[PDB]
């Protein structure tokens, strides 16, 4: 399955067996608070994973989450303005929802606001026109200073 | 040209400060000026210091100095020898006529010079008997013989012509005119040469051509009408054979629009002609640049060769890797669009469009040529290559990206073409006489007003005559209704005229109207 077990941890290194089948710098979410780490080396089926919480009490036998993807940054509206915790979770979402002076370990809390609604206006792209990567498909209003931020296609699409 | 071009100003001011207390015109042009109890009659000559004076007469000559004589100068019958007369005398059915106008101006030239006479003493209308103008046909025309020195216009008499023009300046004609007169002695020098091989619509179409090379800075490529005379001719071989010479580089095959119109049999040449000047350009060896001729063709191997020896390009060594691949699997096939779609993004469309044909995607290609590359001409030319003559991605791609700016440019000639490409030949003959948004519903392409209106809608008389040959050829569309295109025929009759009638060409607005024949 999915699940690997951890079997070393040492600062911040968690060494995890029966993670074979296992990608380098794929993320992985480790033990049951699901601190995000990623797969550092691999060999064989121990996989290397630098966590990037506190590993403070993480057993052996702990699980661990392959997530099938790369330590990744939401890009678009709602990014200026904004303070982020190294990765790429939001510092005051996280205040107001862990009601706490603390970043709690595990805390998910998605990058950009999502309850925001922000003014799209498309840009000279129609249907049946061809898009590819970085192609500006509209642009919406995100503040004074920045009043029109473009909406670029993904790089790979 | 504007419409209207003043003559003179009537400086009144420069003797009084008093403002004009009245104005009024009299007998022979005598504009009675008053002011106080003093008045500033201007006889009706004219000042030749004056910049509008000077400006209007231009270089032309004129017998007298008035307002009334330049007023009539400016405007009114052209004198039959004008270029603008001969070239609308040789689009109607007149080309012996037209012979037949020039071989007088020679004889009336030479009997000026033989007299020692001043040439503004030409006649204007050469001494012609105005009843040949209103001959129906071409065939029908009475071609008469001359004394034998110069019996009939040939060869002999075309230089002597364009010795003549040279040597002397034909009244009312600026120079500018001269050189288009002498232009279309040439031209009908051609014509007469052809004249035997090539049905009428490519006599239209040759002119148009030989008037186009003589206007290279003002127009980038022969206007859709010839394209449209050349279209609906008979000899596309003889046509594109003679102005063959030219067509060395895209950017000439791009210029005379030969993807329009050339027979596929011959375009398939001249894109394998257009391949071999494209690669070896002044510059260097460069397969990037003949890609998209040699895999419209379907000649994907004849391109990987040109790769495999282009040894010193950077591109060489990915293209040679990539391209020999066989790209009816569908991982390659996927893996070329994916190329495809990132050349677009890199900003390299024409490779784009390559990478999208070569797996077989014109609908992709031709877009990208149309679209990014800004080449309708290399789209239609691919798309006729590579699949067929006409449609069906042909029909998508011009009824997409050419029939909205079409319609909205209210051009007829574009949309005749198009509804031609689409094999809808019924509609196509009649887009020629009613504007594109009044055809197929194309008013749910784009709202009426929208659409070009007002002064710039100027008729086109060869758009009529056009007509009135596919007409007669295609008759068996119209015997179905008759009525209905008669009441619009007789609109566009009378629309065709009053341009005719307001550029000169009354003459042939009269042969226009007494020679139309109503289909009953």
């Amino acid at each position: 399955s999915e699940y690997g077990a951890i079997y070393s941890v040492s600062g911040p290194v968690v060494i995890a067996e029966n993670m074979i089948g296992c990608a380098m710098y794929e993320l992985v979410k480790v033990g049951h608070d699901n601190l995000v780490g990623e797969v550092i080396r691999i060999d064989g089926d121990k996989a290397t994973i630098q966590v990037y919480e506190e590993t403070a009490g993480l057993t052996v036998g702990d699980p661990v989450l392959r997530t099938g993807k790369p330590l990744s940054v939401e890009l678009g509206p709602g990014l200026m303005e904004t303070i982020y915790d190294g990765i790429q979770r939001p510092l005051k979402a996280i205040k107001e929802e862990s009601q706490s002076i603390y970043i709690p370990r595990g805390i998910d809390t998605p990058a950009l606001d999502r309850t925001i609604k922000w003014q799209f206006t498309p840009g000279k792209f129609q249907v049946g026109d061809h898009i590819s990567g970085g192609d500006i498909y509209g642009s919406v209003f995100e503040n004074s200073l920045i009043s029109s931020h473009k909406i670029l296609l993904p790089p790979r699409s | 040209t504007p419409s209207y071009l003043p003559i003179e100003k009537i400086d009144i001011t420069a003797h009084t400060a008093h403002n004009i207390g009245d104005s009024v015109w009299m007998k022979n042009g005598t504009f009675v000026v008053a002011s106080g109890n003093q008045f500033y009659i201007k006889d009706k000559s004219l000042d030749l210091t004056d910049p509008f004076t000077y400006q209007s007469i231009g270089s032309r000559k004129i017998l007298s100095n008035d307002i009334l004589h330049l007023s009539s100068v400016l405007n009114g019958p052209l004198p039959v020898y004008h270029p603008q007369f001969l070239i609308q005398a040789i689009y109607a059915n007149k080309l012996q006529l037209v012979k037949e106008l020039l071989l007088r101006l020679f004889l009336a030239l030479r009997k000026l010079d033989f007299e020692s006479q001043d040439v503004s003493n030409l006649d204007s209308n050469l001494g012609m008997d105005p009843l040949k103008y209103f001959i129906a046909k071409d065939r029908d025309y009475p071609v008469e013989s001359f004394p034998d020195p110069y019996p009939c216009f040939n060869k002999t008499v075309s230089l002597a012509l364009t010795e003549q023009l040279t040597k002397t300046t034909l009244p009312y004609l600026t120079r500018h005119q001269q050189i288009t007169l002498i232009t279309v002695i040439e031209a009908v020098d051609e014509v007469t040469k052809n004249e035997n091989i090539v049905d009428y619509n490519g006599v239209r179409f040759l002119l148009g051509v030989k008037l186009f090379l003589s206007h290279k800075n003002i127009q980038k490529s022969i206007l859709m009408r010839d394209v449209s005379w050349a279209l609906h001719s008979d000899n596309k071989e003889i046509l594109l054979s003679s102005i063959d010479r030219h067509i060395t580089s895209w950017n000439r095959a791009r210029e005379y629009r030969i993807a329009y119109w050339i027979k596929e049999q011959d375009l398939v040449k001249k894109f394998e002609d257009i391949a071999k000047y494209e690669f070896s350009k002044d510059d260097k060896r460069d397969p990037s640049r003949c890609a998209i001729f040699y895999l419209a063709l379907k000649k994907k191997q004849i391109l990987l060769s040109l790769w495999k020896m282009a040894i010193g390009h950077p591109e060489q060594q990915k293209m040679v890797r990539f391209i020999s691949n066989d790209f009816t699997v569908p991982r390659w096939r996927t893996a070329a669009l994916k190329n495809a779609f990132v050349l677009l993004s890199k900003h390299r469309y024409m490779d784009a469009a390559v990478f999208f044909l070569l797996t077989d995607s014109l609908k992709d290609c031709v877009n990208v040529l149309c679209k990014q590359v800004h080449d309708m001409d290399l789209a239609i030319g691919v798309c006729r290559v590579y699949e067929g003559d006409n449609g069906p991605v042909l029909g998508e791609l011009l009824t997409a990206q050419m029939l909205p700016e079409t319609i909205k440019e209210n051009d007829r000639w574009k949309a005749s073409f198009i509804y031609w490409k689409l094999r809808k030949q019924e509609v196509a003959i009649k887009a020629l006489l009613t504007a594109p948004i009044d055809l197929e519903n194309n008013s749910s392409i784009v709202d009426k007003e929208v659409c070009v209106n007002r002064s710039f809608l100027v008729e086109d008389p060869a758009l009529l005559y056009l007509y009135n040959h596919l007409r007669n050829r295609n008759l068996k569309y119209f015997i179905g209704s008759l009525n209905v295109e008669a009441k619009i025929e007789c609109t566009l009759i009378l629309r065709v005229t009053d341009i005719l009638c307001r550029m000169g060409c009354n003459y042939l607005a009269v042969s226009l109207v007494k020679n139309w024949k109503f289909i009953e």
